Formats: C-alpha cells, sequence, structure tokens
C-alpha cells in the first residue's frame, strides 16, 4: 500500500511532535553585558549658554 | 550709579561666573570618566548592529 509522494510533497515544511524539551541556551551564551544607563529627563536650556570662554550666550 | 547697585550687580556677575566655573571643572572630570570607562553618551564608538544577524534556520544545523 505504498503511494509515491507527489511533486513537491517531500520539500514541504512539516510540524513534528516531540517530547524532548526545547534547549534553553543552545549557543552556550554568557550573560550579555548590561546596557549603558539610559539618559532621560526634560531637555532644559544649557545653563548660562555655551560657557565657551567669554561668550554669554 | 550708586554704590549699592554696582555692589549688587557685582554679586550677580560673580554668581554667574562662579556657576560657569564650576560647570567647566565638572565637565572636564565627566569627560575624563566617560572616556576611560565608555559608560556614557560621549565617546560611544559604534559596534556592529545586531539587527543585521539572520536567525533563520541555515542550510546546515551547526551554526
Ligand atoms: C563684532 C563686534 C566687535 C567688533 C570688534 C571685534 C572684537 C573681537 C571679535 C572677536 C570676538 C569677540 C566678541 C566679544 C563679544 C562676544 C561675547 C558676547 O557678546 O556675548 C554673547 C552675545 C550676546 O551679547 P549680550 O551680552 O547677551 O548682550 C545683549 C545685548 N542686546 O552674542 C554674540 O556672541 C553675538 C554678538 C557679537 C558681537 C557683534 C554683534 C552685536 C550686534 C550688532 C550687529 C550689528 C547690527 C546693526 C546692523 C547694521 C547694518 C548696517
Amino acid at each position: 500500500g505504498w503511494v509515491r509522494p507527489d511533486l513537491g510533497d517531500l520539500s514541504k515544511v512539516t510540524k513534528v511532535k516531540t517530547d524532548r524539551p526545547l534547549p534553553e541556551n543552545p549557543y552556550h551564551s554568557r550573560a550579555r553585558p548590561e546596557p549603558n544607563p539610559e539618559v532621560e529627563g526634560d531637555l532644559k536650556p544649557a545653563r548660562h549658554g555655551s560657557r565657551l570662554f567669554f561668550w554669554t550666550m | 550709579d550708586g554704590p549699592e547697585k554696582n555692589y549688587e550687580r557685582t554679586m550677580a556677575i560673580l554668581q554667574i561666573e562662579a556657576e560657569k566655573a564650576e560647570l567647566r571643572l565638572k565637565e572636564l572630570e565627566v569627560r575624563r570618566l566617560m572616556r576611560a570607562r565608555g559608560d556614557g553618551p560621549w565617546f560611544h564608538y559604534p559596534t556592529i548592529d545586531k539587527e543585521l544577524i539572520d536567525h533563520s534556520p541555515k542550510a546546515t544545523p551547526d551554526n
């Protein structure tokens, strides 16, 4: 009772049920370094302007 | 101008120049720390963007 698969059958992506648990860290990754502390707040005008030498603005 | 106006105008001028002077010193020390530790918005030299990586299953399994 063996039926030959059709053209395109064997290239199908299929789903398979397994009782094996999905690996947790397949790449064996170390812990990622923490991100740089985010800078947040309300953008206020620069205090006393540029403050370049004598400039007052 | 009376002495009182010039006197208190001077205090206003000194406050601004003192505050600016403190900020100038603080910026030099912040710049020193940011450059040495790379943990601030300044001296943040780019690394490769990770959204460029393709995580799709490959032609072979071990990768
Ligand atoms: C350039 C004039 C001096 C000529 C001699 C050359 C001197 C050496 C030049 C090297 C640079 C030194 C300049 C020193 C002043 C710069 C620092 C400064 O002035 O503070 C910032 C200034 C705002 O000045 P502020 O104290 O806030 O006073 C406001 C008054 N309304 O904001 C600024 O920085 C801009 C001010 C630059 C000074 C010239 C502009 C003054 C506005 C007049 C422009 C002309 C308008 C009339 C147009 C006539 C058209 C025919």
